[PDB]
């Protein structure tokens, strides 16, 4: 499975796209 | 900082979510609640 | 989970990541390589 995230670094980049692939971290 | 998952989020909502985020990067944090809602909202 | 970031990918080449990762899961991890060359491509 994979799943789309957004992690928030503030900044001029507001937030950051990642994604997890495979199970659970 | 904090992290927001979209798995039960639909793919053209993920599109228009990283526009959203693009188009304001002030906007991402408060997009992300929305976004999560979504999240919450299709699960 | 291995999980991946694509800061470097603009909203455009993740929308066309996102649909083509969706429409095609079985290729996901092919798929994510592309994007993983994306991100050495737009690093």
């Amino acid at each position: 499975k994979l799943v789309f995230f957004a992690e928030d670094v503030g900044s001029n980049k507001g937030a950051i796209i990642g994604l997890m692939v495979g199970g659970v971290v | 900082g904090e992290i927001v998952y979209l798995p039960n989020l639909n793919p053209d909502q993920l599109c228009a979510f990283i526009h959203s985020l693009h188009d304001d990067p002030s906007q991402s944090a408060n997009l992300l609640a929305e976004a999560k809602k979504l999240n919450d909202a299709q699960a």
